[PDB]
RNA sequence: UGGCGGUAGCGUGC
DNA sequence: GGAAGATCGAAAAAAGCACGCTACCGCCCGCGTGGTGG
DNA sequence: CCACCACGCGGGCGGTAGCGTGCTTTTTTCGATCTTCC
């Protein structure tokens, strides 16, 4: 089984699991700590959110490909806005401060 | 047509920079239409870039020498054409 | 109210024995008079007058043009309560 | 775009502000339409339209109408991702307690109140009243009154009183309360307060009320009033078929609450009794509850299929929660996953892909490649083009994976070696191929196997997995250093083929002028491959100043040894080549090519000796046989001669001459000596029993049989498993643990009956279930240790400390386990290295520890090295480079901003699957080697006959060779004999010390005569006839059985001399009185005369694998803790309760404010009359690391956990470093707590970070103002990451809802520094080549 | 083509 | 000599239980109440 | 007058009660002594 690109989670905004669904393969934590250890930091960003969440990312990194540059915008993955909303909906005020 | 990197991450001499300085490098060879300073064996951005950087043609202070005159006789030049 | 079963005062079965005059507020209200909102047709998401409860499977309402209001039969169901 | 994290609990306000709507209906969507209701939970007038800037009501529809609010409807035109933002709210009729704050201890709503959370319970849910205003009646401010006491009360004083009840009487509490003055009065109570449990109660208030008004944050808000409502699109509904909507949990709880507070608004409305109100409140309170955390308080609600609900606090916590399911691991695009088959051809840096793999996962760069070259002039038509698979199609995926890595993974990743970057080749099938030589460091079989594949699609993370994570830059195992491409199976049993030398092979004695020569004659078929010949070779020797200089002589080798010399580099000599080069050879070859050559001829090295192993593997025939196993002639006559053994044992003891015990003992060794003789037997028919005709008679040599070649050899198999096929298989054990009388005496190669192989597999039956069970076990253990050093990165070069571990040899019994050059290569000493005896440096301060610096400290015999260590780092947030020492995985120091924590987490948590879960199953010293004997913490007192005893209870005997190294150490029990004094060599095997282990002998240090003093028989005594002697010997009673008149008449003998009296000590004005404990045997009768050194009085006297290294790391107390002296002084006993003795240390210069309660039945190992210093130990049992860490200090904390999990480790036969096990130590070593607040504002009570403290103590000192003590704590993997600066790794980690309440009460401000943080964020680590960037943010952040 | 629960199986010191 | 701090063991409550992948099955409220037709 | 279809509003289920029942570790609380004094 292989994907390069296809559906997507409508609440996650990741991509699906399992062969039958066309899903990707999932990079779980054990993964993260061996890139975290061999200290490839931009493979782990780009990994995490321009290939998963990130859809303004997707889509950009999907254009500049198809124009043939390789460059990458992080943006902001759309789990860590899920997460924020759900911690609101708890009553707890939660936000980044730029300051 | 590169298969190790240890003579050009003890040329760096910390193999952090060294993935730094390769990819920009990179990005002026693809995004900046700039030219190698070595032969190409029909090789990738990325493995010219490793190259040069083995034979100390491309060094961080090096790039950024050379960035700063091309900076310098860009808008030398575009001061020039305005006046 | 915890463990045992809560036992209320005789006063307060006493009270409620005589106490209900019956009540005129209602969660859904018929009477005249009353703003209803229309959410079929061009007149969805509009407030019309009510006329009068005329029949017993439906009630009429006012239908409000620019111009002016008129009165019209129309399903239960089909109006919104307000 | 921001910096930093803040959380507090919300405000009423701040709610209503986030919220663009109310719901008031529990109306989701229609059925008949699918549009949403007015004011329902998914109204597209609260939240946003169904479509892509089109109206609800459908008058405007296009964007040229953004931005402006429909007339009709109401429903904002704009995109339809705002509905994944816009939250709700509703409005609740009566205010409800949150949850969270209310039922997760430590109740944050009984803390500030200071009452029991019952009562929180009782009044929250309906069940007492509780007053708010006490007024000038006899009730206070917060009392508890029930429905007749408040009816009671009302009747009475029913004036001005107020009581409330529900959660309304709450929240006035909450919102009635100074927290200056309740703090101040707090404060003033913690003063004058003494108790202990007081203290540490009132000090946790007061830390809570301080937290609570230093931020903005206000009680009243932790009671809900109105309730959030979460987006619409984060609780979808789902489209089924049939015209159904799957409904989400989150649903059907808000539409549940929704209708609770609508009816209890209906009933407030039509002014319902008393306790109908109420018990609608309490209804709507639970729903409200279930709602935030559902299955916390009472029965939970229940699903369709009779399963709990999924309520907002359950998808956000555990395994399947969002911090550990889309947050640390999110699946990824541009991925597959395939199984993986063995590539000969391939080399270190390439691996097979197959072609629509590739074509797959490459499809945008295909994509852009077409549109540049014109082919396809849209993105539709190179689609289609690809879909299609012309040549041209193939010709561009060929082109554009010329260069571009791809990440190959397997699914247990335990170490960062299961991901590794290879180049791809293109191949056609369905199946990636491997390099073997990878194949165990991916720990990959090719069974099944499954492994993913992902491709990087940036020039950073290419040139990342080309730089870092490529196969040819790992070589080294980071865990220890040793290499991993090694020849596991065929090119080991290839290579030991080639390399081997026969007695009379084809074209022996011939002289060859080259190995061209060799190989055109073996090739020919004109001499063998084993053949004994003489060959001119020319070898290349490394000159000094690294030039190559070149030597030709005439070596007598064999004809396949001289045909892989010429694979060999030239610098390499050749007698690494000329033996057998069995594995081992072979990776000693290796590690010596990398070593001299470099790295770049040591990959082409490992492919040509892959390549050449594989072919003469394949050239040989090598074949197993049922003739290869061959049983001994002489297994039949041990086998009878053990059995008549064992039948003559067995008639013996049915005679009655040997119980039970005794004849299952010597039947056990009887046959394990059968066993071990059949074993010896086959091993030596085996080995070396083949005879062979020389060129003229008969000789012997070694066999040629197939199975003892691979054996041997080292490619399969071992000692045990060539015995269990060719000799008996030995004794086997029961599930229980027992051995079992009759061994199997069967071979594999012969037939096993059924009762072998029932009782056999008990055994495999035993393995496999605890693999089963330790899988889990150690990925938990794992976990935990990667959380526990998660944010710990090399951020510093020097500290310029002083400080260090002293590093020896370790050494227990008669042997040495581990010595000290691989305990101190790699690293950096602490201080100058002297030469013993001569006061010369030997070492710089600080110099790295290489080959070169390690032998020449073994060569001078240096066994003590202080080296610099991680634990004893001075910087702060991360550790240096040169206190950590070498990478251990490059030949270089360490570099500077990569992540060390991970990686030692890793390294120790990869060799779990090696360790055991299930646990199952001396009276003199002994000398194994010649050499002085040195005596350390020895007070000793001859005896009558002139042999040594020793008064000290920690004495150690140490066996030193001739050169000064300290070769084996032993712990002499107290008042041993000695047979020989210090200071006098002796030869092995002979016993220098004997003592009696069953029991202790009281000894004396003075002579005289013993009288019977301060003892009465019958109070305190009993003079108790002998069983067999009948001497009346004393029994000293205890205090249980002891009369109360003789309470105070503590036995005790003195020695007296002539004159009578007690004989005072020598140099000690306290007369020799040695009280006798309990259960004391004395012999001797009154006035008996005894010299120095005597016996006076008799007195009578675990676990390993995984769960030994989970409470070593977890800082598990044990059961059984041995007391140790705190301060150093006089033992005393001051009195005694009932089952406690009150043991008193009296320093000679300290004040005495110490009583320690001791258990009455725990042994006391100390007696009343003797000195103790600090950190001695006073009872038997194992060493509770907190008193190790409080009494001697952070390094003998260090060294015994280090010492403990090393010996665990090597139990097992697995290697690893000690630096992570430093690493985690100190990040054990965290917190610390005050004992003196000083000019610091730190409470006296307080626990606080270990950095903060240095760094206010240095700018205090910096200022002149004193500083703050500082006691250091230790605390488990968990307890550690829980109590962590960064509330964001704590709550990722595990119990997230108590992490989440502290966070909000105490409105902490999070920072990212570190990895998981950045990771949940979604930006650059500040580990490895993000490093460098963070930092120019940090300066950027300086100006 | 969206998910939960149950069941079974695969790869995980030979 | 009765009240407050100690403690002490015994009981009760909370949280955790490796990583990837594959296939199948079942379910995605539901029940009273009004509408309407035969 | 009876049976099938649509629509809205509560909630453990079903019953003239009871349903459970093979883990370990850590944290909190409580009755009961105790014990120590002012
Ligand atoms: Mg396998
Ligand atoms: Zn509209
Ligand atoms: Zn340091």
């Amino acid at each position: 089984h292989a994907r390069s690109t296809g559906s997507y989670s409508l609440v996650t905004q990741q991509p699906l699991g399992g062969k039958a669904q066309f899903g990707g393969q999932r990079f779980g934590e054990m993964e993260v700590w061996a890139l975290e250890a061999y200290g490839a930091a931009y493979t782990l960003q780009e990994m995490l959110t321009v290939k998963s969440d990130d859809v303004n990312g997707r889509t950009k990194m999907y254009k500049n490909i198809v124009d043939g540059n390789h460059q990458m915008e992080p943006g902001m993955p759309e789990s860590f806005n899920v997460l924020l909303k759900e911690i609101r909906s708890l009553g707890i005020n939660i936000e980044l401060e730029d300051e | 047509a590169r298969v190790t990197v240890q003579d050009a991450v003890e040329k760096i001499g910390n193999r952090f920079d060294l993935v730094l300085v390769a990819a920009r490098r990179a990005r002026q060879m693809q995004v900046g239409g700039k030219d190698p300073l070595v032969p190409e064996e029909n090789d990738k951005t990325t493995v010219i870039a490793l190259r040069e950087i083995e034979e100390g043609l491309i060094n961080n202070q090096i790039l950024d020498v050379r960035e700063r005159q091309e900076q310098q006789e860009q808008e030398a030049a575009e001061l020039q054409a305005v006046t | 109210f915890g463990a045992s079963p809560a036992i209320v005062p005789s006063a307060v079965i006493h009270q409620l024995s005589v106490y209900k005059p019956k009540d005129i507020v209602d969660p859904a209200t018929p009477y005249p008079g009353d703003k209803v909102i229309i959410t079929e047709g061009a007149f969805e998401g509009f407030q019309a007058i009510f006329t009068e409860p005329d029949g017993e499977a439906r009630s009429m309402l006012l239908l409000n043009l620019i111009n002016k209001e008129i009165k019209h039969s129309v399903k239960n169901t089909e109006f919104r309560k307000l | 775009e921001f910096d930093a994290i803040k959380i507090a609990l919300a405000s009423p306000d701040m709610i209503r502000s986030w919220s663009f709507g109310e719901v008031k209906k529990p109306e989701t969507i229609n059925y008949r339409t699918f549009k949403p209701e007015r004011d329902g939970l998914f109204c597209a007038r609260i939240f946003g339209p169904v479509k892509d800037y089109e109206c609800l009501c459908g008058k405007y529809k296009r964007l040229k109408h953004r931005g402006v609010i429909c007339e009709k409807c109401g429903v904002e035109v704009t995109q339809t991702k705002v509905r994944r933002e816009r939250m709700g709210h509703i409005e609740l009729a009566s205010p409800t307690a949150h949850i969270w704050f209310l039922k997760s201890l430590p109740s944050r709503i009984g803390l500030l109140l200071d009452m029991p959370l019952r009562d929180i319970e009782r009044v929250l849910y309906f069940e007492s009243y509780v007053v708010i205003e006490g007024g000038m009646t006899n009730l206070e401010r917060q009392q508890i009154l029930t429905e007749e006491q408040y009816l009671d009360a009302l009747e009475e004083f029913g004036d001005e009183f107020d009581a409330k009840m529900g959660a309304e009487a709450i929240q006035a509490l909450l919102k009635s309360m100074d927290l200056e003055q309740e703090c101040e009065q707090l404060r003033e109570e913690l003063n004058e307060t003494n108790s202990e449990t007081k203290r540490k109660k009132l000090t946790k208030r007061i830390k809570l009320l301080e937290a609570f008004v230093q931020s903005g944050n206000k009680p009243e808000w932790m009671i809900l009033t109105v309730l959030p409502v979460l987006p619409p699109d984060l609780r979808p509904l789902v489209p089924l078929d049939g015209g159904r909507f799957a409904t989400s949990d989150l649903n059907d709880l808000y539409r549940r609450v929704i209708n609770r507070n609508n009816r209890l608004k209906r009933l407030l409305d039509l002014a319902a009794p008393d306790i109908i109100v109420r018990n609608e409140k309490r209804m709507l309170q639970e729903a409200v509850d279930a709602l935030l955390d559902n299955g916390r308080r009472g029965r939970a609600i229940t699903g369709s299929n009779k399963r709990p609900l999924k309520s907002l606090a359950d998808m956000i916590k555990g395994k399947q929660g969002r911090f550990r399911q889309n947050l640390l691991g999110k699946r990824v695009d541009y991925s597959g996953r395939s199984v993986i088959t063995v590539g000969p051809y391939l080399r270190l840096h390439q691996c097979g892909l197959p072609k629509k793999m590739a074509l797959e996962l490459f499809k945008p760069f295909i994509y852009g490649k077409l549109e540049l070259r014109g082919l396809a002039t849209t993105i539709k038509a190179a689609k289609k083009m690809v879909e299609r698979e012309e040549a041209v199609v193939w010709d561009i995926l060929d082109e554009v994976i010329r260069e571009h890595p791809v990440l190959l993974n397997r699914a247990p990743t335990l170490h960062r070696l299961g991901i590794q970057a290879f180049e791809p080749v293109l191949i056609e099938g369905k199946a990636i191929q491997l390099h073997p030589l990878v194949c165990a460091a991916y720990n990959a079989d090719f069974d099944g196997d499954q492994m993913a594949v992902h491709v990087p699609l940036t020039l950073e993370a290419q040139l990342e997995a080309r730089a870092l994570m490529m196969s040819t830059n790992n070589i080294l195992s980071p865990a220890n250093g040793e290499p991993i491409i090694v020849p596991s199976q065929d090119v080991v049993l290839g290579l030991y083929y080639m390399t081997r030398d026969c007695v009379n092979a084809k074209g022996e004695g011939m002289v060859l002028t080259g190995p061209k020569e060799a190989e055109r004659l073996y090739r020919s078929g004109l001499a063998s491959l084993h053949a004994r010949v003489k060959v001119r070779i020319t070898e290349y020797e490394k000159d000094a100043n690294g030039e190559l200089v070149a030597k030709t002589s005439l070596k007598d080798t064999t004809v396949g040894r001289a045909i892989l010399w010429m694979i060999v580099p030239k610098g390499l000599p050749y007698s690494i080549v000329n033996q057998a080069l069995g594995k081992k050879a072979i990776s000693k070859m290796l590690n010596t090519c990398y070593r001299i050559l470099g790295l770049k001829p040591t990959v082409i090295f490992a492919d040509q000796i892959m390549y050449t192993g594989f072919a003469y593997a394949a050239r040989s025939g090598a074949s197993v046989g049922i003739d290869d196993m061959v049983i001994p002639e002489k297994k039949h006559e041990i086998i009878s001669e053990a059995e008549a053994e064992v039948a003559e044992i067995q008639e013996q003891f049915q005679s009655g001459l040997v119980t039970a015990g005794e004849r299952y003992n010597k039947v056990i060794d009887i046959w394990a000596a059968a066993n071990d003789r059949v074993s010896k037997a086959m091993m030596d028919n085996l080995q070396t029993e083949t005879v062979i005709n020389r060129d003229g008679q008969e000789e012997k040599q070694v066999s040629f049989n197939s199975i003892y070649m691979m054996a041997d050899s080292g490619a399969r198999g071992s000692a045990a498993q060539i015995r269990q096929l060719a000799g008996m298989r030995g004794l086997m054990a029961k599930p229980d643990g027992s051995i079992i009388e009759t061994p199997i005496t069967a071979n594999f190669r012969e037939g096993l009956n059924v009762l072998q192989y029932f009782i056999s597999t008990h055994g495999a039956r035993k393995g496999l279930a605890d693999t089963a069970l330790k899988t889990a076990n150690s990925g938990y253990l794992t976990r935990r240790l990667v959380d526990v050093a998660q944010d710990l990165v090399v951020t510093e070069d020097d500290c310029g400390t002083h400080e260090g571990i002293m590093m020896t040899p370790v050494i227990e019994g008669g042997d040495v386990k581990e010595p000290l050059r691989d305990r101190v290569l790699g690293r950096v000493t602490a201080e100058d290295v002297l030469k013993p005896g001569t006061a010369d440096i030997l070492v710089p301060r600080n110099t790295l520890l290489h080959e070169q610096w390690c032998d020449l400290l073994e060569e001078n015999s240096v066994d003590a090295v202080k080296v610099r260590s991680v634990v004893s780092c001075d910087t702060d947030f991360g550790v240096c480079a040169h206190c950590y020492g070498r990478d251990l995985a490059r030949g270089h120091i360490i570099n500077k901003g990569e992540a060390i924590g991970v990686i030692a987490a890793q390294s120790i948590g990869e060799p779990g699957t090696q360790l055991t879960m299930r646990t199952f199953h001396e009276s003199s010293i002994q000398v194994k080697n010649k050499g002085s004997i040195k005596l350390s913490n020895v007070k000793s007192v001859v005896n009558s006959s002139g042999k040594l005893v020793i008064t000290s209870r920690n004495t150690e005997l140490k066996l030193i060779d001739e050169f000064g190294r300290t070769k084996e150490s032993y712990k002499v029990p107290y008042g041993a004999v000695l047979a020989k004094g210090d200071g006098e060599q002796v030869a092995g095997g002979e016993t220098v010390a004997n003592w009696d282990p069953h029991t202790m002998p009281v000894i004396t240090e003075v002579s005289g005569f013993v009288r019977f003093t301060d003892m009465i028989d019958g109070q305190t005594i009993t003079r108790q006839t002998d069983e067999l002697t009948g001497l009346s010997s004393l029994v000293v009673l205890d205090s249980a059985e002891r009369t109360a008149g003789g309470k105070d008449l503590r036995p005790a003998l003195k020695i007296v001399d002539a004159q009578g009296n007690d004989v005072l000590i020598p140099g000690t004005d306290m007369p020799a009185q040695y009280f006798l404990p309990g259960k004391a045997i004395v012999q001797l009768e009154d006035g008996v005369q005894i010299s120095s050194g005597d016996t006076l009085a008799r007195i009578p006297q675990i676990t390993g694998g995984l769960p030994r290294v989970a409470d070593l790391f977890e800082a598990r107390r044990p059961k059984e803790p041995a007391i140790l002296a705190e301060i150093s002084g006089i033992v005393s006993f001051g009195k005694e309760t009932k089952g406690k003795r009150r043991l008193v240390i009296t320093p000679v210069d300290g004040s005495d404010p110490y009583e320690e309660m001791i258990p009455k039945w725990r042994q006391l190992n100390v007696f009343e009359g003797e000195r103790v210093e600090r950190g001695d130990v006073i009872s038997d049992g194992p060493e509770a690391p907190h008193d190790i860490l409080r009494l001697r200090g952070v390094h003998a904390v260090t060294r015994y956990i280090v010492n403990e999990v090393q010996d665990v480790y090597r139990l097992q036969g697995v290697k690893i470093n000690d630096k992570h096990i430093e690493v985690i130590v100190r990040q054990m070593l965290r917190k610390a707590t005050i004992v003196n607040a000083g000019s610091s504002d730190f409470l006296e009570g307080e626990q606080v970070e270990y950095s903060r403290v240095k760094i206010a103590n240095r700018e205090l000192e910096a200022n002149g103002k004193v500083g703050a003590t500082y006691s250091r704590d230790l605390l488990g993997i968990t307890k550690a990451s829980l109590a962590t600066e960064s509330f964001i790794s704590a709550a990722s980690f595990q119990e997230t809802t108590r992490v989440l309440t502290e966070a909000a009460v105490a409105g902490k401000r999070d920072e990212l520094r570190g990895l998981k943080e950045n990771v949940i964020v979604g930006r650059l680590i500040p580990a490895g080549t993000g490093y460098a960037y963070h930092q120019d943010r940090m300066r950027r952040r300086a100006a």
